[PDB]
C-alpha cells in the first residue's frame, strides 16, 4: 500500500505564493497522472488540477490564472504553486497519484495513492501563542455525580493547538472542541472533561495546552470556584 | 462543466442497513465515475473506479453501479468502520467535478444534552474581555439551538458554537457555545442565561448564573 | 548529478534506465566485478533442483475453495519461493543493504525498481549508501503499480513480495492461499484478483532476464508469448512454462 509525502510552508499572509511539493514514490509510467486536491474548511473536496505522463495539465478555471503544477521526474517530486494567494485559499491540500486508462471508447480514472495533507492557513495575522483561562467547575456546572471543567484556549494563530489533561493521564470524557476563527483573526478552542463529582476537591485537574507554531507551552491547573 | 449532484447530503443509518447514496451527472459522463471514502483525519480512499469496479481490497459490501447520468454507491450491510463521508467524482470532463459528499452518521437513541454554563474567569476579566461558555454534552440527534439571554436580552452576533464529531463509541454529539463581551459590557448586566432547546428536552432547559455567582 | 559527458553521434531518444541504481550488497565474496558479484558469491544452486522442487504441489492437491474471496495477511511458515503457491507478504520498503542484484516487479509485464532514498528520488550509488532503499510498496493494478516483486538478498537467496494473496476458502487444513490465477480451485481467483508475483498460472512465470537467477530450476522451461488483460490494458509478455 502506497502513501505519498507532502512538504512545504503552510502559513501564508495574503498576496504571497503557496508552494508545495509532494514525493510521489515511483517513476512516471505510461498512463500515470498526479493531481492536487484541497478541502477548504467546512466545504467538500475541491479539484485543483492534474499533470499526467505527458506533462500537460488540466487546472480549475478559477485558479488557472494563478496556479501551476509540474513533475520533476529527476527527484520523483510533484509541485503545486498558487500565486497572489488570498486569505480564502486556506484549506487542507492533498496530493494524489492515479491511473487513467482507455479501453478504446470508454476511459476510467482513479486516485489510488495519496498524500497526508498539508493545512495551509493564509491569513494576515501573525503567529501568536494562546491565553488559556480555566473553565472552573461549579454547582451550575456540576449537576449529578458528574461535574464538568475545562480550559478555554483563546486567541492563537495559526490553527494547530493540542490540549491534553493531567499530562495525558486523563483520558475518559474529554471533548476538545473544533476551534473557531473569531473576528480578530485568532482562534478559540475550548476543551472540557467531565469528572466524578466526588473527586473535585481531592483529584487535581491540570490541562496541558501546546501551540507549536509559537513554541508555546501552558499547563493551567483548573480547580473549583466559590 | 459537468455538474454532479449527490444524494443525500446527510444520512443516518444503523449497523446492518443497506445504504445507497447516488450521484447524477448534468450530461452523460459515460462511466468514468469513481467513489471515494473520507473520514476526518485520513486521506481519501478510492472504493470504486470506472463506476463499477472494486479497488483492490475494498470490501464486497461496496457495490458500484450506473452509467450515463445516474450512478450509485451501494453498501451491503453497514459496518462500524464504514461510517464516513463519501464523494463521487467523474473523470470524463475538462474540469474534474466532485459530488458534494454524503456524510453517513450512525443512528442512536435520542439523548438529551447536559447543559452546564461556565462563567468568565477572573484571570480573563483582568485582560479586558469576558467569555461565557455554555456546554451541551453527549446528546443525539445533532440538531440543537443555544440562545443567550443577558437579563432576558436575546443576543446575536456575539455567540460562537462548534460541535464535536459524533462519538466513535456512543454516537453522541457535543456542542460548546461561547459568548464574548467586553469587560465593560459584562459589568452592566446581571443574569447570563444559556437557553437550550433540543429534541430530547420535553421543554427547553436554561442554565444560568448571576454575575455574583 | 548530471554526467553531461560531451557528445554522442547517432539519432537519440531520452535518458533511460540506469545501472548504478542496482544494490550490489553481496556478502559472500563481495566482488571482483559485477557478474562476479552475483555468481561466484551467492547463487550456489548446483543440482538440488529435483528435491528443491519436490516440496511444491500441483493445484489439484489443494482443498477446493467455497464462497467469497478474501485477502490473507498471514504469509506464515510459507518459505519456498520457487513454488507457485508461495503466499507472499505484501511489499514493503526494503533497505538497500539487503539486496544483491536488480529488483524486478510484475505489472504482469516485468519492470526494474531501483535504489532511492526514503523520499523516492533515485540514487545511483550502487545501493551502497545506507539510506538508499528499494521502495517496493504495491497495489494491484489497474490502479496501483504491480502484483509483486522478486529479488536476491545479501546472501543470495531469492525472496519475493506481493499481493496480498487470496483466501479462497477450503475444506481442510490442506488448503490453498492463491497467489496466482486459480480458477480451477475457485472460479474467481484470477491473476487480476489474486496474482501476487510473476506466477501467471501454477505452471508459468513471467520470463525476465534474471528469471534464470531468481527462479533457477526453470532453466529447462519453454518460453511462450502470451496476451493478458489487466483492467483493460493489453499485456503481451513471455512466460516460462512447463
Ligand atoms: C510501505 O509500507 C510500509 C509498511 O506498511 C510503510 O511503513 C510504515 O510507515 C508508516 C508511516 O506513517 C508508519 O506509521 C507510523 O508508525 C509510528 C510508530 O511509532 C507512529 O508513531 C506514527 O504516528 C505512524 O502511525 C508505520 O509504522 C510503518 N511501518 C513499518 C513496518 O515501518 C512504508 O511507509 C510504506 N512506504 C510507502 C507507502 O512509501
Ligand atoms: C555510475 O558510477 C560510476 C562511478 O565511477 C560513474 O563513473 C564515473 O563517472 C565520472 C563522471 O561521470 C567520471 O569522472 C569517473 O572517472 C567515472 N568512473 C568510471 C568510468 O568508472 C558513472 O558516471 C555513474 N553513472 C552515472 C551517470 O550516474
Ligand atoms: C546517503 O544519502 C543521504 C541522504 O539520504 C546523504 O546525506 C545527506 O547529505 C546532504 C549533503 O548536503 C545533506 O545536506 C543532508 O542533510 C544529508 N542527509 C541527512 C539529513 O542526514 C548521504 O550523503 C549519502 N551518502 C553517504 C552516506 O555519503
Ligand atoms: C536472505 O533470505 C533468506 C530467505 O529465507 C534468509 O534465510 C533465512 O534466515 C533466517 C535467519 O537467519 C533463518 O532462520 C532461516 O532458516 C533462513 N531460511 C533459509 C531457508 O535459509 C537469509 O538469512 C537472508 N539473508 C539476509 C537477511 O541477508
Ligand atoms: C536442463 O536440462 C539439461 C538437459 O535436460 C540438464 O543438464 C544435463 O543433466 C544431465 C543429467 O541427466 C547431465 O549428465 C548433463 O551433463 C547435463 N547437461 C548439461 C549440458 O547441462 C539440466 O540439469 C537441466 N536443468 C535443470 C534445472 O533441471
Amino acid at each position: 500500500q502506497v502513501q505519498l509525502n507532502q512538504w512545504g510552508a503552510g502559513l501564508l499572509k495574503p498576496s504571497e505564493t503557496l508552494s508545495l511539493t509532494c514525493a510521489v514514490y515511483g517513476d512516471a509510467f505510461s498512463g500515470n497522472y498526479w493531481s492536487w486536491i484541497r478541502q477548504p474548511p467546512g466545504k467538500g473536496l475541491q479539484w485543483i488540477g492534474e499533470i499526467n505522463h505527458s506533462g500537460n495539465t488540466n487546472y480549475d478555471p478559477s485558479l488557472e490564472s494563478r496556479v501551476s503544477i509540474s513533475l520533476d521526474t529527476s527527484k520523483n517530486q510533484l509541485s503545486l504553486k498558487l500565486n497572489s494567494v488570498t486569505a480564502a485559499d486556506t484549506a487542507l491540500y492533498y496530493c494524489a497519484r492515479g491511473q487513467r486508462n482507455c479501453s478504446g471508447g470508454n476511459c476510467y480514472s482513479g486516485l489510488w495513492a495519496w498524500g497526508q495533507g498539508t493545512l495551509v492557513t493564509v491569513s494576515s495575522a501573525s503567529t501568536k501563542g494562546p491565553s488559556v483561562f480555566p473553565l472552573a467547575p461549579s454547582s451550575k456546572s456540576t449537576s449529578g455525580g458528574t461535574a464538568a471543567l475545562g480550559c478555554l484556549v483563546k486567541d492563537y494563530f495559526p490553527e494547530p493547538v493540542t490540549v491534553s489533561w493531567n499530562s495525558g493521564a486523563l483520558t475518559s470524557g474529554v471533548h476538545t472542541f473544533p476551534a473557531v476563527l473569531q473576528s480578530s483573526g485568532l482562534y478559540s478552542l475550548s476543551s472540557v472533561v467531565t469528572v466524578p463529582s466526588s473527586s473535585l476537591g481531592t483529584q487535581t485537574y491540570i490541562c496541558n495546552v501546546n501551540h507549536k507554531p509559537s513554541n508555546t507551552k501552558v499547563d493551567k491547573r483548573v480547580e473549583p470556584k466559590s | 462543466a459537468i455538474h454532479m449532484t449527490q444524494s443525500p447530503f446527510s444520512l443516518s443509518a444503523s449497523v446492518g442497513d443497506r445504504v445507497t447514496i447516488t450521484c447524477r451527472a448534468s450530461q452523460g459522463i459515460r462511466n468514468d465515475l469513481a467513489w471515494y471514502q473520507h473520514k476526518p483525519g485520513t486521506a481519501p480512499k478510492v472504493l470504486i473506479y470506472a463506476a463499477s469496479s472494486l479497488q483492490d481490497g475494498v470490501s464486497s459490501r461496496f457495490s458500484g453501479s450506473g452509467s450515463g447520468t445516474l450512478f450509485t454507491l451501494t453498501i451491503s450491510s453497514l459496518q462500524p468502520e464504514d461510517f464516513a463521508t463519501y464523494y463521487c467524482l467523474q473523470g470524463y470532463n475538462y474540469p474534474r467535478t466532485f459530488g458534494q459528499g454524503t456524510k453517513v452518521e450512525m443512528k442512536r437513541t435520542v439523548a438529551a444534552p447536559s447543559v452546564f454554563i461556565f462563567p468568565p474567569s477572573d484571570e480573563q476579566l483582568k485582560s479586558g474581555t469576558a467569555s461565557v461558555v455554555c456546554l451541551l454534552n453527549n446528546f443525539y440527534p445533532r440538531e440543537a439551538k443555544v440562545q443567550w439571554k443577558v437579563d432576558n436580552a436575546l443576543q446575536s452576533g456575539n455567540s460562537q458554537e462548534s460541535v464535536t464529531e459524533q462519538d466513535s463509541k456512543d454516537s453522541t454529539y457535543s456542542l460548546s457555545s461561547t459568548l464574548t463581551l467586553s469587560k465593560a459590557d459584562y459589568e452592566k448586566h446581571k443574569v447570563y442565561a444559556c437557553e437550550v432547546t433540543h429534541q430530547g428536552l420535553s421543554s427547553p432547559v436554561t442554565k444560568s448564573f448571576n454575575r455574583g455567582e | 548529478s548530471s554526467g553531461a559527458s560531451q557528445r554522442v553521434q547517432l539519432i537519440n531518444t531520452n535518458g533511460s534506465w540506469h545501472i548504478n541504481r542496482t544494490a550490489l550488497n553481496c556478502n559472500d565474496s563481495l566482488h571482483t566485478g559485477f557478474l562476479a558479484a552475483l555468481f561466484y558469491t551467492h547463487k550456489f544452486n548446483a543440482s538440488g533442483c529435483p528435491e528443491r522442487m519436490a516440496h511444491c504441489r500441483p493445484i489439484d492437491e489443494f482443498a477446493q475453495g467455497w464462497g467469497p474471496i478474501t485477502y490473507a495477511e498471514g504469509h506464515g511458515s510459507d518459505q519456498r519461493p520457487y513454488c507457485w503457491h508461495y503466499a507472499p507478504r505484501q511489499c514493503g520498503t526494503i533497505p538497500a543493504s539487503q539486496v544483491c542484484g536488480p529488483v524486478y516487479c510484475f505489472t504482469p509485464s516485468p519492470v526494474v525498481v531501483g535504489t532511492t532514498d526514503r523520499f523516492g528520488a533515485p540514487t545511483y550509488t550502487w545501493g551502497e549508501n545506507e539510506t538508499d532503499v528499494l521502495i517496493l510498496n504495491n497495489t494491484r493494478p489497474p490502479q496501483g503499480n504491480w502484483f509483486g516483486c522478486t529479488w536476491m538478498n545479501s546472501t543470495g537467496f531469492t525472496k519475493t513480495c506481493g499481493g496480498p494473496p487470496c483466501n479462497i476458502g477450503g475444506v481442510g487444513n490442506n488448503t490453498l492461499t492463491c497467489p496466482t490465477d486459480c480458477f480451477r480451485k475457485h472460479p474467481e481467483a484470477t491473476y487480476t484478483k489474486c496474482g501476487s508475483g510473476p506466477w501467471l498460472t501454477p505452471r508459468c512465470l513471467v520470463d525476465y532476464p534474471y528469471r534464470l537467477w531468481h527462479y533457477p530450476c526453470t532453466v529447462n522451461f519453454t518460453i511462450f508469448k502470451v496476451r493478458m488483460y489487466v483492467g483493460g490494458v493489453e499485456h503481451r509478455l513471455n512466460a516460462a512454462c512447463n
